[PDB]
RNA sequence: UAGCUAGUAGGUGGGGUAACGGCUCACCUAGGCGACGAUCCCUAGCUGGUCUGAGAGGAUGACCAGCCACACUGGAACUGA
RNA sequence: CCCGCAGAAGAAGCACCGGCUAACUCCGUGCCAGCAGCCGCGGUAAUACGGAGGGUGCAAGCGUUAAUCGGAAUUACUGGGCGUAAAGCGCACGCAGGCGGUUUGUUAAGUCAGAUGUGAAAUCCCCGGGCUCAACCUGGGAACUGCAUCUGAUACUGGCAAG
C-alpha cells in the first residue's frame, strides 16, 4: 500500500537519476508540483510538465552535468511515520548551504533559505543534492 | 525497530555488574584471613600463587593475591584488601594492600617501594 | 514583616553586601523577594560599593516595609551623595 | 476570556455528572514522533444533560467531589 | 614548584637552542648542543609524532618555564577566547610578567629576571608585583625599583640585549630601566620554529 | 615537493609444504599539501622493499581534492568496506582531530583545520579506501554552480 | 572412592614429614580443574610462604612417582576456619565443637546435620544434633566440615 | 505484579472546616479505576544544579539556595495568628 | 600590608623507561622466582623479574584502589542491526493501535510567526570591576532551549463537508 506519494516520487528519481534516464514521470499532485517548481528553477532539473485531467500526471526531465547526474543524494525527512517540524532559528542546512532543504510553510512551499529570508518555520520534507 | 516500537517499547541496557563486588564502592575493606594456602598452576606452568581465604567487615569470604615478598599471614591476620585482578588466577578479584594493617613491610625495595609501604630509607 | 536589609556574600574577611527584601522569619541568607542593590564595606574607591534602586524601596516603604538600621545608613548616604 | 477545554464524554452512570475525555497532540519527548494522549476528567452535568460520544465543552470550577472540579458549559454536537 | 636541575640537558634534549644561559657563549661550547644527554643520548631514536607533540610541548614550556598544570590552564583559557587558539596561546605566553622584563633585556635569563620579580624588583604602572605569572596589559610600563635600579646584574643583561632582536610589540627605555608594553605580540612577531597547531593537537587528544 | 608518511605494516604469513614464508605490507599516502593525494599498499619480503614500492603506486592515484584553506567545504562522511568515515569542516586554527590512521591522509593532502571520527572496524587500509572517497566527494562553491547552471552567491 | 589416595597419602606424607610438619587431609578434585588440596599441620603457625617450600617439595616427589597422568594442578593449604576432620582422631582433637556433616546416601532422612562433639570413637562419633547424642560411622560420611562459625 | 475499589463512584440532606470537598454522616444511585499500566512489589526526599559528553544524552542531588518530610518508638491532642 | 636585619643561607619528592606509552644499558637473576591494566614477560643474557647507572613524566606532591561518564555507533532519537556471525513468530485471520491515494471548501487542532506573562537567586557564558596575580569575589548582560495566554499565518498533517 502506497503510504507515501512524496518518498515514491523522490525514489523516482534517484533511481530515475542512476538508471541514467531521460525523463521520469509520477501520477501528478498539486503538492508535488509545487515540490517540482521550487528545485526546478534551483537548477535541479531542466523542467517539469503535468497533462491529463482525471489522472493528471508529472513528468520529468532529468539532469545530467558530464556523465553525472546534478541532483545525486535525496531523502525525505518528514516521512508519515515520523513527521519533521522546524523553527526559524533551527532551519537546516543542506552541505553548508551547499545542498537545498526543501521546507513547507503557511506561505507555501521554498527552499530553506527562502523561508530563513520571510523567517518561517515549517515542516521539512527534502533533502536535496 | 521503528520509531513506534520505541514509543511502545524505550531502549534499555543492562547494568554494570560490578566485577568488585565485596566492596560496595569502598575503595579498600579490612579483612581477616580465615585460611592461608598456595597454588601451583598445570604441568607446562611451574610458578606459586600466594592467596588468602578472607572474612570482610561486610561479611564476604573472598580470595586476595597475596602481593609477594612479604608473607607473614596466617588464620586470624587481619589485613585490609583493594580490588586488583591478576591473570592467570581465576576467582582472585582483590589484592592485599602491602605496607598497611597487619601486613609485613617488605625487605628494603629501592624501587617502587611506594607500591609495598617500605620507607624512603635513610642512608 | 518585611523588612529590607542586608544579606553577606563574598568571601572570608571581604564581606560583600546585597541588600534585599524578605519576610523577617527568613534567614539572612535565605530566600528574599527583591534584590534591590548592593553593599561594598571595602570599595575603598576602586568601585561603587552603594547602588540603590530607592524608588523600589520607597515603593517598598510605602506598602509598609521597614528598614534594617544599616541600610538605612546606606540610603541616608545616596541622599547625602546627591 | 474565561478558558475552557473541549472533550469527549466517555460515560454518564452517574448522577448529574460526566467522564469528559480530552484528547492532546503532543510530541514525543524523546523519539519525536507527535502522540495523541487522553486526559480523563469528571464533570459536572448539570441537569444531567448529555449522552455518548456527543463532544462537550467544559471549565475548571472549586472542587464539587472528590474528583470533580470541572462544569460543563455547552454541547457542541448531540451524540448522533 | 620550579625545574632547577642543569639546565642544557634540555636543549640538549630538545635539540635547539633554548637561551637557558645569557648568551654570552656559544652552547656547543658548553655542552653536546647536537646530542641527546645521558648514556644512550647519543643514538638517535625512532620516535612518534605522539613523541614530536609532546616534545614541542616540553619546549614550550622549558622555554618559558611553566609547569604543567598551570600550563594547560594558559591552553585551556586560550581555547576559549576567540582567533586562532595556539596563536593567542603564545600571545599570552608572551604575557607572563617575567617574559616582558627579559624581553626588556633586564634580565639575561628568564629565571634571572624571574627571580628578580619573585625579589620585589619591578613596579608595574607604578604599583609593585611579585607573581612571575602576573600577566600584563597593553600600555602597562613595568620598571625597576630603586633598591635595585644599582644592581650589577640589570645592568649588564641591557649591555646583553641589544646583542639580540629589539622587541617590536613592546618598547623600552634602556636609560632608567623601564619600558612599555605598547602591543599585543602577534603570531609573526614571534619565532617560526614553534609549531601551535600540534600543541593544540597534543592536548586536544 | 611532494609529502609521504607510512601507515602502518603487518609480516603476513603463507603456509607451504614446509612451514611458511612471512612476508611484509607497507601502507601509506603520498600528497602534495595542496589538496592531492593518493594512497598505496604493497605486499614484499622485508620491509624496506614493501615500504618503498607501495609509496611508489601512491605517487600515481594521487586524486585533486577541492579543499579550501586546509579545510573542507561541508560535512562529509564516506563508507568502504565496513568502516565509516565522518568528517567535516573547522573553524581556524582548529587543527587536524583525527584518529592515527586519517591523520596522516588528512595532513598530506593539505588539511590545517578538519574534524573526524571513524566507526565501525577501524583496518587501515579500510578506513583509507574509506577516506579519499569520502574527500573526492567534496563539491566546491562552484561546481554545484556549475552542475546546477547558477552564479556562486546564486547557491550562496 | 580412592583415586588411590593411599599412594598420594604416601608420597605427600614423606615430604611434609621431613619438614616436621603434620599432613591432615588429602583431597583431590578431578574434572572441574585436576586440582589437589592439601591440608597440614604446623603447630608454631603456617605461613603462605611455607607451604610454597612444601608445594615445591611435594611437587618434586609427585613429578617422578606420579603414574595417574592427569592435569598437573595441586595446591598447598593449611586449615581454615572451617577445617575438615577425617580422622577418627582428628574428631578426639575437636573435642568440644560444631561439626557439619553429609551422609554419601541422598536417600531421605540422610544424616546432613551438624553436631557438637560429647565423645569421639573409631568407626563412631558421636555429635550432637536435635538434642540427641548421635553416633556416625565416618566411612558412610560423603564430606563434614567443623566449625564454619568465626568467633 | 492484571485487574482494582463499597465511603468505594455519584447525588440529596445534615454535620463538620478559616476555607471547597466522602471531610463526616444519613440517605439514594451503582458506580470509579485500569494495557495511555490500574493494583501490587522493590528502590528513592525533589528541584535549581552538579560531573561527564562535541552534541543529543548518561550519571547524580555532598557543599550552597528553594520545597518537603522527621525530632527515642507509637498515639493523641492543648495552647496559639 | 610596609620597613629593617642577617645570611644561599631554612625548604624535593613519586612514579615509570617490551608494546600500547615519553623515556636503556650494566649485573645478577634462573623460568627459582618474581612482574602484571591487557597483551604478555624469565633463562643461561631478561631493554618486561632484582640491583645499578642513565632517562622520561609530574611536582609539594606522586602513585594505587573506588566511583561516574567518555572512549562504546556496546540500546545506535541524533546514530545499529536480523540469508549464513546473536536476531523474521510455522502459517494465517483479525480487534485495539499505527499509517493512508486524489480535488475543493471549511476549520485552525497540530504547525509556524508575533506579542505578553512567567521561567528565584546563585551557578554556566559574554563584557567588565576588585583582591599585587590567580583561585576568589563582584557589576551588567546573555542565556534558562520551558510553560501559559493573546493575535496572526494556512502550505503541510489532522477535523468537518462535498467530490
Ligand atoms: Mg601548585
Ligand atoms: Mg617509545
Ligand atoms: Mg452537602
Ligand atoms: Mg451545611
Ligand atoms: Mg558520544
Ligand atoms: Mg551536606
Ligand atoms: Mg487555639
Ligand atoms: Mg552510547
Ligand atoms: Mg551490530
Ligand atoms: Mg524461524
Ligand atoms: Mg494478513
Ligand atoms: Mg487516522
Ligand atoms: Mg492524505
Ligand atoms: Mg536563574
Ligand atoms: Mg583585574
Ligand atoms: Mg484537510
Amino acid at each position: 500500500s502506497m503510504q507515501d506519494p512524496i518518498a515514491d516520487m523522490l525514489t523516482r528519481i534517484r533511481n530515475g537519476q542512476a538508471a541514467n534516464k531521460a525523463a521520469v514521470t509520477m501520477p501528478s499532485s498539486k503538492l508535488k508540483v509545487a515540490i517540482a517548481n521550487v528545485l526546478k528553477e534551483e537548477g535541479f532539473i531542466e523542467d517539469f510538465k503535468v497533462e491529463g485531467d482525471t489522472k493528471p500526471e508529472l513528468e520529468l526531465t532529468l539532469k545530467y552535468f558530464q556523465g553525472k547526474a546534478v541532483v545525486e543524494s535525496i531523502q525525505r525527512v518528514s516521512r508519515p511515520g515520523l513527521r519533521i517540524y522546524k523553527r526559524k532559528d533551527e532551519l537546516p542546512k543542506v552541505m553548508a548551504g551547499l545542498g537545498i532543504a526543501v521546507v513547507s510553510t503557511s506561505k507555501g512551499v521554498m527552499t530553506d533559505r527562502a523561508a530563513r529570508q520571510a523567517g518561517l518555520g515549517g515542516e521539512i520534507i527534502c533533502y536535496v543534492a | 525497530a521503528t520509531v513506534n516500537q520505541l514509543v511502545r517499547k524505550p531502549r534499555a541496557r543492562k547494568v554494570a555488574k560490578s566485577n568488585v563486588p565485596a566492596l560496595e564502592a569502598c575503595p579498600q575493606k579490612r579483612g581477616v584471613c580465615t585460611r592461608v594456602y598456595t597454588t601451583t598452576p598445570k604441568k607446562p606452568n611451574s610458578a606459586l600463587r600466594k592467596v588468602c581465604r578472607v572474612r570482610l567487615t561486610n561479611g564476604f569470604e573472598v580470595t586476595s593475591y597475596i602481593g609477594g615478598e612479604g608473607h607473614n599471614l596466617q588464620e586470624h591476620s587481619v589485613i585490609l584488601i583493594r580490588g586488583g585482578r591478576v591473570k592467570d588466577l581465576p576467582g582472585v578479584r582483590y589484592h592485599t594492600v602491602r605496607g598497611a594493617l597487619d601486613c609485613s613491610g617488605v625487605k628494603d625495595r629501592k624501587q617502587a617501594r611506594s607500591k609495598y609501604g617500605v620507607k624512603r630509607p635513610k642512608a | 514583616m518585611v523588612t529590607i536589609r542586608l544579606a553577606r556574600h563574598g568571601a572570608k574577611k571581604r564581606p560583600f553586601y546585597q541588600v534585599v527584601v524578605a519576610d523577617s522569619r527568613n534567614a539572612r541568607n535565605g530566600r528574599f523577594i527583591e534584590r534591590v542593590g548592593f553593599f561594598n564595606p571595602i570599595a575603598s574607591e576602586k568601585e561603587e560599593g552603594t547602588r540603590l534602586d530607592l524608588d523600589r524601596i520607597a515603593h517598598w516603604v510605602g506598602q509598609g516595609a521597614t528598614i534594617s538600621d544599616r541600610v538605612a545608613a546606606l540610603i541616608k548616604e545616596v541622599n547625602k551623595a546627591a | 476570556k474565561i478558558r475552557t477545554l473541549q472533550g469527549r464524554v466517555v460515560s454518564d452512570k452517574m448522577e448529574k455528572s460526566i467522564v469528559v475525555a480530552i484528547e492532546r497532540f503532543v510530541k514525543h519527548p524523546i523519539y519525536g514522533k507527535f502522540i495523541k494522549r487522553t486526559t480523563k476528567l469528571h464533570v459536572h452535568d448539570e441537569n444531567n444533560e448529555c449522552g455518548i460520544g456527543d463532544v462537550v465543552e467544559i471549565r475548571e470550577c472549586r472542587p464539587l467531589s472528590k474528583t470533580k472540579s470541572w462544569t460543563l458549559v455547552r454541547v457542541v454536537e448531540k451524540a448522533v | 614548584a620550579r625545574y632547577l636541575g642543569p639546565k642544557l640537558k634540555l636543549s640538549r634534549r630538545e635539540g635547539t637552542d633554548l637561551f637557558l644561559k645569557s648568551g654570552v657563549r656559544a652552547i656547543d661550547t658548553k655542552c653536546k648542543i647536537e646530542q641527546a644527554p645521558g648514556q644512550h643520548g647519543a643514538r638517535k631514536p625512532r620516535l612518534s609524532d605522539y613523541g614530536v607533540q609532546l616534545r614541542e610541548k616540553q619546549k614550550v614550556r622549558r622555554i618559558y618555564g611553566v609547569l604543567e598544570r598551570q600550563f594547560r590552564n594558559y591552553y585551556k583559557e586560550a581555547a576559549r577566547l576567540k582567533g586562532n587558539t595556539g596563536e593567542n596561546l603564545l600571545a599570552l605566553l608572551e604575557g607572563r610578567l617575567d617574559n616582558v622584563v627579559y624581553r626588556m633585556g633586564f634580565g639575561a635569563t628568564r629565571a634571572e629576571a624571574r627571580q628578580l620579580v619573585s625579589h620585589k624588583a619591578i613596579m608595574v604602572n607604578g604599583r609593585v608585583v611579585n607573581i612571575a605569572s602576573y600577566q600584563v596589559s597593553p600600555n602597562d610600563v613595568v620598571s625597576i625599583r630603586e633598591k635595585a635600579k644599582k644592581q650589577s646584574r640589570v645592568k649588564a643583561a641591557l649591555e646583553l640585549a641589544e646583542q639580540r632582536e629589539k622587541p617590536t610589540w613592546l618598547e623600552v627605555d634602556a636609560g632608567k630601566m623601564e619600558g612599555t608594553f605598547k602591543r599585543k605580540p602577534e603570531r609573526s612577531d614571534l619565532s617560526a620554529d614553534i609549531n601551535e597547531h600540534l600543541i593544540v593537537e597534543l592536548y586536544s587528544k | 615537493e611532494l609529502q609521504e608518511k607510512l601507515i602502518a605494516v603487518n609480516r603476513v604469513s603463507k603456509t607451504v609444504k614446509g612451514g611458511r614464508i612471512f612476508s611484509f605490507t607497507a601502507l601509506t599516502v603520498v600528497g602534495d599539501g595542496n589538496g592531492r593525494v593518493g594512497f598505496g599498499y604493497g605486499k614484499a619480503r622485508e620491509v624496506p622493499a614493501a615500504i618503498q614500492k607501495a609509496m611508489e603506486k601512491a605517487r600515481r592515484n594521487m586524486i585533486n581534492v577541492a579543499l579550501n584553506n586546509g579545510t573542507l567545504q561541508h560535512p562529509v562522511k564516506g563508507v568502504h568496506t565496513g568502516s565509516r568515515v565522518f568528517m567535516q569542516p573547522a573553524s581556524e586554527g582548529t587543527g587536524i582531530i583525527a584518529g592515527g590512521a586519517m591523520r596522516a591522509v588528512l595532513e598530506v593532502a593539505g588539511v590545517h583545520n578538519v574534524l573526524a571520527k571513524a566507526y565501525g572496524s577501524t583496518n587501515p587500509i579500510n578506513v583509507v579506501r574509506a577516506t579519499i572517497d569520502g574527500l573526492e566527494n567534496m563539491n566546491s562553491p562552484e561546481m554545484v554552480a556549475a552542475k546546477r547552471g547558477k552564479s556562486v552567491e546564486e547557491i550562496l | 572412592m580412592s583415586t588411590l589416595e593411599q599412594k598420594l597419602t604416601e608420597m605427600i606424607t614423606a615430604p611434609v614429614e621431613a619438614l616436621g610438619f603434620e599432613l591432615v587431609g588429602i583431597e583431590f578434585i578431578r574434572g572441574r580443574t585436576s586440582t589437589l588440596r592439601i591440608y597440614i599441620d604446623s603447630e608454631d603457625g603456617i605461613n603462605v610462604d611455607d607451604c610454597a617450600d612444601v608445594s615445591h617439595q611435594v611437587s618434586a616427589v609427585l613429578d617422578v612417582e606420579d603414574p595417574i597422568t592427569v592435569a598437573y594442578n595441586l595446591e598447598v593449604s593449611s586449615p581454615g576456619l572451617d577445617r575438615p576432620l577425617f580422622t577418627a582422631e582428628h574428631y578426639a582433637r575437636f573435642v568440644g565443637e560444631e561439626v557439619t556433616l553429609v551422609l554419601r546416601m541422598a536417600v531421605q532422612n540422610r544424616r546432613k546435620w551438624q553436631g557438637v562433639i560429647k565423645a569421639v570413637d573409631g568407626e563412631m562419633i558421636t555429635v550432637t544434633v536435635e538434642g540427641k547424642d548421635e553416633v556416625f560411622a565416618l566411612s558412610n560420611i560423603q564430606k563434614a566440615n567443623l566449625v564454619p562459625h568465626f568467633a
